[PDB]
RNA sequence: GCAGUCAAGCGUUCAUAGCGACAUUGCUUUUUGAUUCUUCGAUGUCGGCUCUUCCUAUCAUACCGAAGCAGAAUUCGGUAA
RNA sequence: UUCAUCUAGACAGCCGGACGGUGGCCAUGGAAGUCGGAAUCCGCUAAGGAGUGUGUAACAACUCACCGGCCGAAUGAACUA
């Protein structure tokens, strides 16, 4: 066989000598056969499919909406066109953290007895001189798992979104002590920076440092997302 | 024609209580959703599709001309 | 949070001049051995930085030819891109094409091999699990212990084979994720290397 | 591999192929886990599901990477055929975007893992194990069309024949309805089209045949028009390419009749023309449907045509009813003998 | 040792009073060829204004259309306003008199983005400068001015057309996304000569050596106001002459812009090969140019980049870093020392080709610029658009 | 996950007060299958002989369905412990 | 429950027409409604799309959407419970 062997073939012998009144009827009761399958199919078979056909429909009436409006019937240059994309901050009151979570604890020695060391469980924000400190005297821990680097950062306007180098951290709502330690919890104002972005004002040097509030614990998943303040 | 184990539909006293629990708590908060018309008229098919409105323009032509005189 | 006239309050501004100042320096500076990094007094990178590349970043084609058109029953390309038109020079590529291919084929043939081998159908056996005695992810993580918990890093190598003891792969890691340790090298055991090749090992590495 | 590669799995498109490696990660790993249980444990659970999904993936893709022929660096003449045939620059951009998809998921992974290490309750850990496969996910989601370009490619070149490159061979070239399939359908056995009309084919079709107890492949092309070679086809460039790189004798075919429709003056234009590529062939063309017209009636031009032919090194002007069976087998072991000659003053030094 | 081009023009750097108007946003607009003061300026609306810059007043407003006007290329005898407008028609004017002057240019099909006029030296002295218009649907329009009718399209393109120019031998220049280059000639009548394939992505911006003067119409370094046809045809030439010979004759150089960074150089009158890979852009460029004098090509791109070539072959002669944004649309000076450049953001950038440096800043709109270009003097420019500001400037 | 567009339909009737599914749009490092010689703190102890049974969320074995599935060999899916 | 059609014959069925200007224009080896892009005209009509699909390498051929002949009474659609 070297190619469309089976086209061939069809062309040149053809189908089976029911391959037709098969066919039609497989189609006239798969009509049927659909409700055998919703009525059956217990236990996320049912789901997969309820859900499959709830999409379907979704897209037929789409398409028929589309069909009868294709029956009724900002200004971009030349250089641009043809191509695409109260002073309240945007997040007060959000939800506090006791000092249990976001707290964790360590003892230390082969008989448990003397722990006097924690260990940070929310992302945090270290710097750029980490080092990490002795052993013997560090009693804050930060684990190299949580920390990071960058965030993505959304703009209000532009309608756009970068991953953008963390510079350093201002506001920890709940603490000061979160503040200078640089726990990235939900509703931190965070200092990043925003060379991408690309801003000048009047006389307008140009901006490589920004104010922008986080708007999702890092927790509930990996990422930072933040937006910022224009 | 193997038969598979079929769940049981007792009661369970700690779900059942649990289920006042939940229901109660889900009342309140309803009510907390709380403290934050198109009358349907004349159902159709009706036989006398005539003596209706008849009957309340014979009201209406009254009602507005007991305001005037 | 409190409202504020930051938060909306513009920060960290930049000037023409001071772009002007320091796009200069990278060019110039003046560093050797004997003077290492301490501080940063961070600079805007995204600016400052890229050098110039003359390369011709590589073509794009795929908002030209999207992939229904480019093969499937849609195909709606016949005729190549770019069409080759001198049939001497296009059989002048496909003839030395050919012999070329002849080439590598001889590069293959000379160097090896292992076809005879798996055509008598034997292999090569299991190469001892005491072989992986320093790869273990116990031992990394202590590596990265000392990486993080050091303010500088010290790379022993042996004097008697610094080229096979150095492989380095986790100095590329080194000076990306925290650069200002240097890597220190001192080749031990020296005495088994005469001091000729005691200053030869360290001439072209210093 | 080489010599028509058949063994390629299946690219099932992504929606498929999130299915598949979602509900497999369903399927085979345990799903019940309590708020109760010892953090170890859960931390575990959902470790082993993020691992598990990741392992799946990738295996999904390092089955495409290591199945794919590798166009580039196999050898100039099936390079060329699937550059002809399935567009290499699309070829290599799509597999390159799958190599980079396996990257990007075992990172996923790879990340998410090292968080869970430091989850504190169900409900962290859930999210956590929520958040990587939903990454992993659109990661995939992206692929919709690498994986529906591929799907056709294998497809295709498994049905795509295997000529090997070097052993004894014999070209059949030509216009359109001139009589290529015809001989070869006489002379060996196949199963090429014979219809009346112009691309009787439309790719390049082959058969065996034995000579001296060896075997000699023989090779229809669809055959070229005109065709300034600015314009052309995937239909002519894979006769290019396979006249360019095959090395063994070739057979012109032509016609003075009524049906091959164009004119003879074009046809030996086209003779001229693509004597560039006649370079170590040796040819023999053939004056060929020579069984009413008994052709030894052509005018003058004809003659001159024909003395042009003859200024190539090894020439042969031959008539053959190439359906009277009975000569195309003297046509068959001329040409093959005439090759033999030079096939082994190459092969004797 | 090297020409000049001789004048000198101070280095430009004041923003005079900026101007309100029409509050929308300008794309494109065109200066008066001869004198250095009158704007014309469609902006995103359908009305088209009209504007001095040496006394910053409306200059009778250019106002009567239906639909949105686009791209605005001056006549070269400042009597003619065709106006790109993104339907399928276009409409005629004159600024000194600011009146409707006929009807719409009926038969186009979707956007009209660039405007061509004939060659000054070349056509008969009192003469009108005839026009072959483009579109989006990859249609050429030769239009007798006069008529505003046109006989022959030719289609050589089937992407969107949208570069025209006329090059002084009689010559053309069409382009559009179709990647592809293709040149005729008016002793065509539907026909194409030069078709030139290079890119893999398409055309942008596609250039001319002979811009400045053959769109000026005939001024000098000071810009005089003339008096005979046949004399200004023979400054025409003249100053031709003193630009374009630069190996002693005047072939028509082209280097396009393209997407795919294959940033390429031409001569299309002895050949159809290309001439300069002189690449090395990271992203899109858009805004190319030659020198007036000829002497360099300037290429400005999405990039943060600025660059200027070798005139001669396509050599790389120098790169200006210092940029945050794309840079969109680029005029040349008439010292040729000098260069401005309008990035995305606010700033407008200016430049020292003379010894290839950054000379200053000039900010001071709150929103997207969009538009430069030149006085006829070396003075001024205008330059307006999203910031719905029409900024003008001064040395 | 975050920032939006939708907009099915719902909302003292309220689309332009409001919501709002399925869809969708944005990077988290690049486009030619380049490498991968880059593994990052488990606060609580883990891992193994003999042995039995149960679950199915099936790897093999049985029987079927759809795949360019020619043959061969698989891929996916159904009943199935 | 809110909507229409219907003995100036509703629905389901058979049977018949489903046409000229016009292989509409581009693109090409062929693309005659049916690989592909751009609108979608008029004519005489009862209707008939510059064509819903199966189909040919290219038309044919079948079909639908659309009309009419036969029959002779409800049927259609969308929501709520
Ligand atoms: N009578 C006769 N006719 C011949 C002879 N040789 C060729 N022909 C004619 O050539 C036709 C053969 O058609 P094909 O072999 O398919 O030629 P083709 O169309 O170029 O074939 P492909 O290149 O594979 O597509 C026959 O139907 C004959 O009409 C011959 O020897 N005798
Ligand atoms: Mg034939």
């Amino acid at each position: 066989p070297q190619n469309d062997y089976i086209e061939r073939h069809i062309k040149q012998h053809g189908k089976r000598l029911d391959h037709e009144e098969r066919k039609r009827k497989r189609e006239a009761r798969e009509s049927h056969k659909i409700s055998e399958r919703a009525q059956k199919l217990t236990g996320w078979k049912g789901k997969q499919f309820a859900k499959k056909r709830y999409a379907e429909k979704v897209s037929m009436r789409k398409k028929i909406k589309a069909h009868e409006q294709s029956k009724v019937k900002d200004a971009l240059p030349t250089y641009l066109l043809d191509r695409e994309q109260k002073f309240s901050v945007p997040l007060p009151k959000v939800r506090g953290i006791s000092e249990e979570e976001m707290f964790k604890v360590i003892k230390t020695g082969k008989s448990r007895s003397k722990s006097w060391k924690r260990m940070i469980t929310k992302h945090t924000f270290v710097g750029e001189g980490f080092t990490r400190r002795p052993v013997k005297m560090e009693r804050i821990i930060r684990p190299s798992a949580l920390r990071q680097k960058k965030a993505n950062v959304t703009h209000p306007e532009l309608g756009v979104t970068v991953f953008l180098p963390i510079l350093a951290v201002k506001k920890n709502p709940q603490s000061p002590m979160y503040t200078q330690l640089g726990v990235l919890t939900k509703g931190t104002i965070i200092e990043v920076n925003v060379s991408e972005l690309g801003m000048v004002t009047a006389g307008g040097k140009v901006v490589w440092g920004k104010y922008a509030q986080v708007t999702n614990e890092p927790d509930r998943d990996g990422c930072v997302n933040a937006v910022l303040l224009v | 024609m193997r038969v598979r184990k079929r769940q049981s539909r007792r009661t369970s006293t700690k779900l059942k209580e649990g289920i006042k629990k939940k229901a109660s708590a889900h009342r309140k908060k309803e009510k907390k959703m709380a403290k934050k018309k198109k009358d349907p008229g004349i159902p159709s098919n009706f036989p006398y599709k005539a003596k209706i409105l008849e009957e309340i323009e014979a009201k209406k032509m009254k009602d507005l001309e007991e305001r005037e005189l | 949070v409190q409202p504020d006239r930051r938060w909306f309050g513009n920060t960290r501004v930049i000037s023409q001049d001071a772009l002007q100042h320091f796009r200069s320096a990278l060019g110039e500076t003046q560093k050797d051995t004997y003077q290492v990094l301490l501080r940063r007094n961070k600079l805007p990178m995204s600016l400052l930085e890229e050098k110039d590349a003359d390369e011709s970043p590589k073509a794009r084609i795929l908002d030209t030819e999207s992939y229904a058109d480019a093969f499937g029953p849609k195909a709606q390309r016949k005729r190549p891109r770019l069409a080759a038109s001198n049939l001497e020079d296009l059989v002048k590529a496909t003839n030395e094409d050919i012999t070329k291919y002849e080439e590598k084929q001889v590069l293959d043939a000379t160097l090896g091999g292992n076809q005879e081998d798996k055509e008598n159908g034997w292999t090569s056996a299991a190469k001892e699990a005491i072989f992986s005695k320093g790869q273990s992810k116990r031992i990394w993580n202590e590596l990265y212990k000392v990486i993080d918990s050091s303010d500088v890093v010290i790379h022993v190598l042996d004097a008697r084979d610094p080229l096979g003891t150095r492989c380095k792969s986790v100095e590329e890691y080194m000076k990306k994720e925290t650069p200002h340790k240097h890597l220190i090298y001192v080749l031990n055991k020296c005495d088994l290397v005469p001091t000729w090749v005691a200053a030869a090992w360290v001439k072209h590495l210093s | 591999m080489q010599l028509s590669w058949k063994d390629i799995p299946t690219v099932a498109p992504a929606n498929d192929l999130l299915d598949i490696v979602l509900n497999r990660t369903q399927r085979k790993t345990p799903t019940v886990i309590r708020p109760g249980f010892k953090i170890t444990r859960i931390r575990a659970f959902y470790m082993r599901k993020v691992k598990y999904t990741g392992e799946g993936f990738v295996e999904k893709f390092e089955d495409i990477l290591k199945g794919f022929p590798n166009i580039n660096d196999v050898h100039p003449f099936h390079r060329d055929l699937m550059d002809t045939l399935y567009e290499k620059n699309h070829y290599k951009i799509s597999l390159a975007a799958i190599s980079r998809a396996k990257s990007l998921v075992e990172q996923v992974a790879r990340d998410y893992v090292r968080l869970l290490k430091f989850g504190q309750s169900l409900f962290q850990c859930k999210q956590l194990k929520r958040a990587a496969l939903g990454r992993m996910a659109t990661i995939v989601k992206k692929l919709r069309d690498p994986l529906a370009y591929l799907e056709q490619v294998r497809q295709h070149i498994g049905r795509l024949p295997s000529i090997d490159p070097n052993t004894r061979t014999l070209l059949i070239c030509g216009y359109p309805n001139v009589g290529k399939s015809s001989f070869l359908r006489c002379i060996t056995k196949s199963d090429v089209d014979v219809q009346p009309y112009a691309f009787t084919t439309k790719s390049l079709y082959v058969g065996h045949f034995d000579y001296k107890y060896l075997r000699f492949q023989a090779i229809d092309t669809p055959g070229i028009l005109d065709r300034p070679t600015e314009e052309m086809n995937n239909i002519e460039m894979q006769s290019i390419y396979a006249i360019a790189h095959l090395r063994s004798c070739v057979l012109y075919f032509m016609d003075l009749s009524e049906q091959c429709g164009f004119t003879i003056e074009a046809q030996v234009k086209l003779f001229h023309s693509i004597k560039p590529l006649f370079a170590n062939k040796s040819v023999m063309v053939v004056i060929n449907k020579t069984d009413i017209i008994r052709p030894e009636d052509l005018d003058e031009e004809r003659a001159q045509l024909l003395e042009s032919v003859k200024e190539v090194p090894g020439v042969e002007i031959m008539t053959s009813s190439c359906q009277l069976e009975e000569n195309v087998m003297e046509v068959r072991n001329k040409a093959c003998e005439k090759l033999l000659a030079s096939r082994i003053e190459n092969k004797l030094k | 040792y090297t020409p000049r081009a001789v004048f000198k023009v101070k280095p430009v750097t004041r923003s005079s009073s900026a101007i309100a108007g029409h509050g929308s946003t300008i794309l494109c607009s065109a200066f008066a060829p001869h004198t250095s003061s009158r704007m014309v300026t469609g902006a995103g609306d359908n009305t088209a204004r009209i504007w001095d810059c040496d006394t910053q007043t409306p200059m009778h407003t250019l106002k009567g259309h239906y639909n949105w006007v686009l791209c605005v290329s001056w006549s070269p005898d400042g009597e003619v306003i065709a106006t790109g407008s993104m339907d399928n028609t276009i409409r005629l004017w004159d600024p000194k008199s600011g009146q409707c002057l006929g009807d719409a240019l009926r038969g186009h099909s979707k956007w009209i983005t660039s405007l061509s006029w004939e060659p000054i030296h070349l056509v008969k002295p009192g003469s009108k400068p005839r026009l072959a218009s483009s579109s989006k649907d990859g249609t050429i329009k030769i239009w007798d001015t006069v008529s505003r009718v046109c006989q022959y399209t030719m289609s050589g393109h089937t992407n969107s057309v949208s570069c025209v120019k006329w090059g002084g031998q009689g010559l053309l220049y069409s382009g559009s996304h179709d990647r592809t280059v293709r040149v005729w000639d008016i002793n065509s009548q539907g026909r194409c000569i030069n078709i030139l394939k290079s890119h893999a992505h398409w055309v942008n911006h596609l250039s001319l050596s002979t811009d400045y003067a053959l769109r000026i119409g005939a001024f000098d370094h000071t810009g005089k106001k003339p008096s005979t046809p046949e004399e200004a045809q023979k400054k025409a030439l003249e100053n031709y002459e003193k630009i374009c010979k630069k190996n002693g004759n005047s072939e028509e150089m082209m280097v396009t812009a393209s997407d795919d960074y294959t940033m390429f150089l031409w001569n299309p009158l002895k050949s159809t090969k290309p001439i300069a890979r002189m690449t090395g852009h990271q992203k899109l460029v858009n805004h190319v140019a030659f020198s007036p004098d000829g002497r360099y090509i300037v290429s400005a791109s999405f990039d943060n980049s600025i660059k200027l070539w070798d005139g001669r072959d396509g050599k790389f002669i120098s790169t200006f870093r210092g940029h945050v944004a794309s840079v969109y649309q680029v005029a040349w000076s008439s010292d040729c020392r000098l260069l401005v450049s309008c990035s995305k953001d606010t700033t407008l950038k200016v430049w020292d080709v003379r010894t290839r440096k950054l000379s200053v800043d000039l900010p001071g709109h709150k929103d997207e610029v969009y538009t430069v270009d030149w006085s006829v003097d070396g003075k001024r420019v205008c330059s307006g658009g999203k910031d719905k500001m029409v900024r003008l400037w001064t040395h």
